[PDB]
């Protein structure tokens, strides 16, 4: 129906806590994941199942949400966290990615 | 022991109470964690008389990667649950799946006047349990008017 | 087997007792029809307008004792279903009815418990 | 539940009463077998010679009270079938039997109605 | 109330009386006016013990203009009515027909030891109703000899 | 209907009596479960480890009276199956239960047979 | 008559005793002489609670010379007999065969918790009969430990 991700762009100094939102097309029925894609490279998931984080991902990354509204939060921003962040949704046998959130320092 | 009297066999009723009233997670993601597929267990059914209005209902279709639906074929007596506030339409996949879908808590997949051990294909249900109680003709008429 | 009834002191009562997790409101549906042409299968309701709405108020955790009864009776109901081999539906109301008759009558002494026979009017007629 | 019996004054009697449309003759068929080798399923009857013929004479509109009973009991039977979800056959003889036991026994005072206990031989043994 | 006694559960019998004994029209044209097709109603069945010898029986086959028979598939337990004086063989057509055939009077399509809400395909029946009565072993033996 | 019980003088007793062909040993299997997680259908047994083993010793031709009972009861059971038209399974335990209630209660005089009412404690309370 | 008391409906049990305990021929050649095919007889089933450990069991497949198996299709509730000492795997042929296989002695083809009038296709069975008896909760627990 409609999958949105806000904000579209972002600019925050180093050390700031920034949160991003993701709205799924339907009520969540499978794992919701979050990916970090630095310019040029391939995406890399940091958070899976809305809350859990992959082994090796820094502790500053966190996530929460329920239903159709979800959030992605980083506690203390660092210079190598600049990337376009996407949220993944698997509904109706379709993997759909969010518009993405470009964060700048 | 002698407390209470039963007049006719129609007065004994089986009421199905949804797990939604037990304040458990209604979300389909957490609800899908309560079911699992297992081989070697026969499916059993029990008919009941009354049931609760469900807060969330589910119409799931778990399929093989080839397309084969792993849920059982619903017998004729199985029909959609009567009253649902919201019906989640879910389409899943499970390649390793074997056997038939059962409830991990021991609850029943409530269908219209039927409680089932297995989730049937293409039929709306709700998680719940049933309870045996006696209400005579006059008392039953008062509650439903 | 418990029973729900109008309060003898529209309030109702439940005979069962167990010795904030529950939901207060309890909307229910039933198929019972009030006692001209509605009983004929062609006429009357179909599958849409077949269920009648009801509501039970929580009076001294009335709904919660009902909800905690179904949470507990299912543990025995699952074991009672393992023995029967029929995959189709299995009538439970007939079994509860005969269990009610057997627990009341299924040799009993007129005096004392385990024998529900009323002699209070017999003791006055003998004198 | 009514009952048909030999006349106590082959004439028969029916306990039921309702308070030229009927047919006088009443031919019937049944499967009951008289009590060597016929009980084995391979032997005995098949599907042709399985039914035994019977005849009930109209004595004080006996057949007409039977025919007007089925015309009336079907109106409740249709409502009793709306609740059960099983499309297959549903045993009614078991339900009438337990309804007969519950209407006779399902706490009752030894004196007065609603309690069929015979004390006529008990009242003479006490004296 | 205490009048009458029931010894064994075999003694309670359900007798099916044909509408022919009620002096209603036996002709298949007037009899076809007593049935109609309706969707959204489940078919129900009740077994009985004894039945009347029918004056007229019907073996109907109502089909789509394409050829599709609109009558339900008879389950295994359904069999032709035992005793019929005359059996009308009828082949009908109904393009608008939906659902399943029911009785407009509320009567039952009597089959062998079975009363049905629906008329089944390719099975002889008769219109009638059933009645509950008690006859003990000795009385039942006298009527049928 | 007979009944098997512990001996009142692990020896058992059978109430039935009929008035070297039999096998002495009698191994049996049952599905009854002893009364945490085993009752849930997903957990507990499947179709392999579902049956529990048992053994009944022949004490005063105990097993032989059991074996000669099934050899005889089948002759009536086959006739009881000819009437029911359902090809599927047919519950016999419910029918034996209601037959037990009807043979004990289905009008009876407090004195004499055919009426199992205990007055031995009533005769002392009146004096 | 008043001897013995029945507490709950679960206490009445139906025990199936094999014909092996009756010291009849267990050999499949002599056992095949006890069955025969007949048309015009409906198959009936009765469920029981307990059964004996069988000495010899049979998994037979009687087929037409074309290859058509003449045994009935087993319903879902029918399953292999639980405990067998030896299972004879037999493949037969019968061109003249009509109807369905019945027992000439009047015994039952014992399946798992089911006694049948007919031998079903591809399902292990044993010849036996069932008996009605009452054992209370405490007595039943002692025998099976
Ligand atoms: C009547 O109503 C009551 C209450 O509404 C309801 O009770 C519920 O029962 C179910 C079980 O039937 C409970 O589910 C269990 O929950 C516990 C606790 O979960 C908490 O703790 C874990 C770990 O700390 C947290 O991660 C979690 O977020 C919760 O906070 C779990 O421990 C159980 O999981 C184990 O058992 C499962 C059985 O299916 C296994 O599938 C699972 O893998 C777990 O196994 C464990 O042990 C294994 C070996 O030892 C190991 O391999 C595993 O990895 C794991 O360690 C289970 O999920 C539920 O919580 C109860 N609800 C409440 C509110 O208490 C009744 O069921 C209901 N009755 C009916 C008939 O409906
Ligand atoms: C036990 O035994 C009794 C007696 O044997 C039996 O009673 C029968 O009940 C049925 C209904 O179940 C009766 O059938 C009705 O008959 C009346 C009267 O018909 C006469 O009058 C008309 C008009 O004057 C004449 O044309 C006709 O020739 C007759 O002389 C009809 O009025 C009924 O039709 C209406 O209702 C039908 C319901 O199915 C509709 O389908 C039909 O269209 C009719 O509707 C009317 O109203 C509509 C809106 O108002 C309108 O749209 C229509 O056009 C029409 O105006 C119906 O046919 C039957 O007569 C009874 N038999 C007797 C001898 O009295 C019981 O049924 C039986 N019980 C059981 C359980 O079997
Ligand atoms: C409870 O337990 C008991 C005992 O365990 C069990 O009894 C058994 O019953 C069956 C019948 O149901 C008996 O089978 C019959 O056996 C007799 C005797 O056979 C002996 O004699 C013949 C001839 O002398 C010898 O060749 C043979 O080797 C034996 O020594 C047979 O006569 C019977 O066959 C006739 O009847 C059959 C019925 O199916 C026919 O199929 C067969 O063709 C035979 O018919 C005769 O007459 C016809 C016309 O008159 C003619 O055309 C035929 O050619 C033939 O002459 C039958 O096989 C078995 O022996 C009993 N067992 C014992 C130990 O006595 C119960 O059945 C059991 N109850 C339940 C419910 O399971
Ligand atoms: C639940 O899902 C099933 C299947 O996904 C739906 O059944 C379909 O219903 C439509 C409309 O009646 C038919 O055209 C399809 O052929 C059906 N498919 C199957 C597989 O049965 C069903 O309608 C859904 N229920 C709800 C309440 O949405
Ligand atoms: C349904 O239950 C109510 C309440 O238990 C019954 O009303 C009672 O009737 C008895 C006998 O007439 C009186 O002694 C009580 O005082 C009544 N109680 C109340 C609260 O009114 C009623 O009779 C029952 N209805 C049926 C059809 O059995
Ligand atoms: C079937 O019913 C008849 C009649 O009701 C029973 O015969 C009666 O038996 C009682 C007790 O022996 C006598 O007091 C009556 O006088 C008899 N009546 C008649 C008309 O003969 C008969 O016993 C019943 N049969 C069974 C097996 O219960
Ligand atoms: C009623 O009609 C049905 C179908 O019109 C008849 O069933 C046919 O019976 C013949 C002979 O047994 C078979 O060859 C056909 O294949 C059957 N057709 C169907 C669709 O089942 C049935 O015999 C008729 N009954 C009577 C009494 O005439
Ligand atoms: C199962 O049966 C046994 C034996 O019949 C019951 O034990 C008897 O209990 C009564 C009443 O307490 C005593 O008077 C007898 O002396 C006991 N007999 C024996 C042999 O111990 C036992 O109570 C029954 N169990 C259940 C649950 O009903
Ligand atoms: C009895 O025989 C039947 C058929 O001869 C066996 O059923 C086969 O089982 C295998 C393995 O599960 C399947 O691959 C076949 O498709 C089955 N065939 C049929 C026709 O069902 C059955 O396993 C045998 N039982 C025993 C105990 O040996």
């Amino acid at each position: 129906i409609q999958m949105t991700q806000s904000p579209s762009s972002l600019s925050a100094s180093v050390g700031d806590r920034v949160t991003i939102t993701c709205q799924a097309s339907q009520v969540i029925s499978n794992y919701l994941n979050w990916y970090q894609q630095k310019p040029g490279k391939a995406p890399k998931l940091l958070i899976y199942d809305t809350s859990n984080l992959k082994t090796g991902v820094p502790s500053r990354f966190s996530g929460s949400g329920s239903g159709t509204d979800f959030t992605f939060t980083i506690s203390s921003l660092q210079p190598e966290d600049i990337a376009t962040y996407y949220c993944q949704q698997y509904e109706n046998l379709q993997f759909t990615f969010g518009p993405g959130t470009k964060v700048d320092i | 022991v002698c407390s209470g009297t039963l007049q006719k066999t129609e007065d004994v009723h089986l009421m199905g109470f949804t797990l939604s009233g037990q304040k458990v997670a209604d979300s389909p993601l957490e609800a899908s964690k309560r079911w699992a597929f297992r081989t070697g267990v026969p499916p059993k059914n029990v008919e009941y008389t009354e049931g609760e209005e469900a807060k969330t209902c589910y119409n799931i279709s778990v399929t093989d990667p080839s397309g084969k639906s792993l849920l059982l074929d619903p017998p004729s007596n199985i029909r959609d649950y009567p009253k649902c506030k919201t019906v989640h339409h879910i389409q899943g996949q499970n390649p390793h799946a074997q056997g038939i879908a059962l409830h991990l808590w021991g609850a029943f997949f409530l269908y219209d006047r039927v409680a089932s051990t297995t989730m049937y294909r293409g039929k709306v249900f709700t998680e719940g349990n049933i309870a045996a109680m006696i209400v005579n003709k006059t008392v039953h008429r008062m509650i439903f008017s | 087997s418990p029973s729900f009834n109008t309060s003898t002191n529209i309030s109702l009562t439940f005979s069962y007792f167990p010795d904030n997790d529950c939901d207060a409101e309890l909307r229910i549906w039933s198929v019972q029809e009030d006692d001209g042409l509605s009983w004929i299968p062609f006429f009357g309701p179909g599958i849409e307008g077949l269920y009648t709405a009801g509501l039970i108020k929580n009076q001294n955790n009335l709904v919660c004792r009902l909800r905690r009864l179904a949470n507990q009776t299912a543990k025995s109901l699952e074991l009672l279903l393992r023995v029967t081999t029929e995959e189709r539906t299995f009538s439970l109301i007939n079994r509860h009815a005969i269990d009610f008759l057997l627990t009341r009558w299924g040799t009993c002494k007129v005096l004392g418990p385990d024998c529900c026979i009323g002699i209070e009017d017999l003791s006055k007629n003998i004198s």
